[PDB]
């Protein structure tokens, strides 16, 4: 309800671009990189 | 274990709420209402309290 | 009455029609605090004393 | 009591002395007719951003 009072009074809340799936995916693709090429995936080719 | 992350999130809403409740205060005005500033007094005496 | 036993009134329950009083003789004063005079008798009132 | 708004039949318990209600940022929140002592809440009409 506390939202709702705030909204009728012209202060709003904005989405963030990146979604919380997009972020895990971040996070997977990172973690995928690190166990199966160590650390040569983030100096050119893994 | 969470906290530092939780603290951010807290602080946002403490400051929405403090300016919300700023809507109560009246400045040295007769009211903190503007319909009823304009509907009790003369536009000339009216523009101090707006 | 005099000044030192000033005589209060209490006025409830009606229907409050400031138009009708410039019927006197021109009078010298006529002065209000908080509120306008100018044909501001659209508000409304708790009581009158 | 000068606003704009939408008025509609509002389920607030009021006990027969309270006459109007109030919300959180201290401003009018419902009313009651005074010519059938029912109690309507007001809202604010639909707006946003573009
Ligand atoms: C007095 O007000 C009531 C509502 O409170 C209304 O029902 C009634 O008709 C009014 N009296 C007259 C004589 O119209």
């Amino acid at each position: 309800d506390l939202i709702c009072a705030q909204k009728f009074k012209g202060l709003t809340v904005l989405p963030p671009l990146l979604t919380d799936e997009m972020i895990a995916q971040y996070t997977s693709a990172l973690l995928a990189g690190t166990i199966t090429s160590g650390w040569t995936f983030g100096a050119g080719p893994a | 274990a969470l906290g530092k992350l939780q603290d951010v999130v807290n602080h946002n809403a403490q400051a929405l709420n403090t300016l919300v409740k700023q809507l109560s205060s009246k400045f040295g005005a007769i009211s903190s209402v503007l319909n009823d500033i304009f509907s009790r007094l003369d536009p000339p005496e009216a523009e101090v309290q707006i | 009455a005099s000044v030192y036993a000033w005589n209060r009134k209490r006025i409830s329950n009606c229907v409050a029609d400031y138009s009708v009083l410039y019927n006197l003789a021109p009078f010298f004063t006529f002065k209000c605090y908080g509120v306008s005079p100018t044909k501001l008798n659209d508000l409304c009132f708790t009581n009158v004393y | 009591l000068k606003g704009t708004g939408v008025l509609t039949e509002s389920n607030k318990k009021f006990l027969p002395f309270q006459q109007f209600g109030r919300d959180i940022a201290d401003t009018t929140d419902a009313v009651r007719d005074p010519q059938t002592l029912e109690i309507l809440d007001i809202t604010p009409c639909s707006f946003g951003g573009v």
